[PDB]
């Protein structure tokens, strides 16, 4: 997260870290057994880390649960990034409490202009690479599809939206992929891609979760 | 995504056939 702020320990209790020896992506806990992330975050042997604040220090609220299944959307396209969504089933159910809690799925899509909370342990620099220890947060509005398509001609599908600031300076970045974009208490986006981070006229692009609510429900049922 | 690299060939696993570069120690092919 570039241009954000320290969230505060466990203030985003649905935020998880995906770890394959190191933190590489975020995710969002949607019930005690399932996490939403990005399809491009798929790897074999993912360990989900819940209840994290400082990802480098054991603080006493962590649950480390390996993925038993990582169900990528069957129509994910790694070239266009369309359908960039994945469901991770935990090998065992997480214990829910004040610091580890699920986030509600949307019942309807969000609208341009709505403010959302984006969070993660990704790079905090628009130039160079940093690795924050504690979770970072950013308030950012959903941008018009017109400005999104102007920023990314030929690349924006119906399953994507832009959010952030065309002026630059505030964005998600490498290491934030798969994490939440929460708007009015609903998980409306997944950190997906952008041209660099926090660059002028290159806002972050996010998977549009509201188009996948049915798929999420059927995948939970199938597994 | 965060994937460290020394050359872009190290990014093949996460970047697949996408064009990009290994820069500032990490894979850069737009995905976060
Ligand atoms: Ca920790």
């Amino acid at each position: 997260i570039v241009g954000g702020y320290t969230c505060g320990a466990n203030t985003v209790p649905y935020q998880v870290s995906l770890n394959s020896g190191y933190h590489f992506c975020g995710g969002s806990l949607i019930n005690s057994q399932w996490v939403v992330s990005a399809a491009h975050c798929y790897k074999s042997g993912i360990q989900v880390r819940l209840g994290e604040d400082n990802i480098n220090v054991v603080e006493g609220n962590e649950q480390f649960i390996s993925a038993s299944k990582s169900i990528v959307h069957p129509s994910y396209n790694s070239n266009t990034l369309n359908n960039d969504i994945m469901l991770i089933k935990l090998k065992s159910a997480a214990s829910l409490n004040s610091r580890v809690a699920s986030i509600s799925l949307p019942t309807s899509c969000a609208s341009a202009g709505t403010q959302c909370l984006i969070s993660g342990w990704g790079n905090t620099k628009s130039s160079g690479t940093s690795y924050p220890d504690v979770l970072k947060c950013l308030k950012a509005p959903i941008l018009s599809d017109s400005s999104c398509k102007s920023a990314y001609p030929g690349q924006i599908t119906s399953n994507m939206f832009c959010a952030g600031y065309l002026e630059g300076g505030k964005d998600s970045c490498q290491g934030d992929s798969g994490g939440p974009v929460v708007c009015s208490g609903k998980l409306q986006g997944i950190v997906s891609w952008g041209s660099g981070c926090a660059q002028k006229n290159k806002p972050g692009v996010y998977t549009k979760v509201c188009n996948y609510v049915s798929w999420i429900k059927q995948t939970i049922a199938s597994n | 995504i965060l994937k460290r690299c020394k050359t872009y060939d190290d990014c093949k696993d996460v970047c697949k056939a996408r064009k990009g570069k290994c820069e500032f120690g990490i894979c850069k092919c737009m995905i976060k």
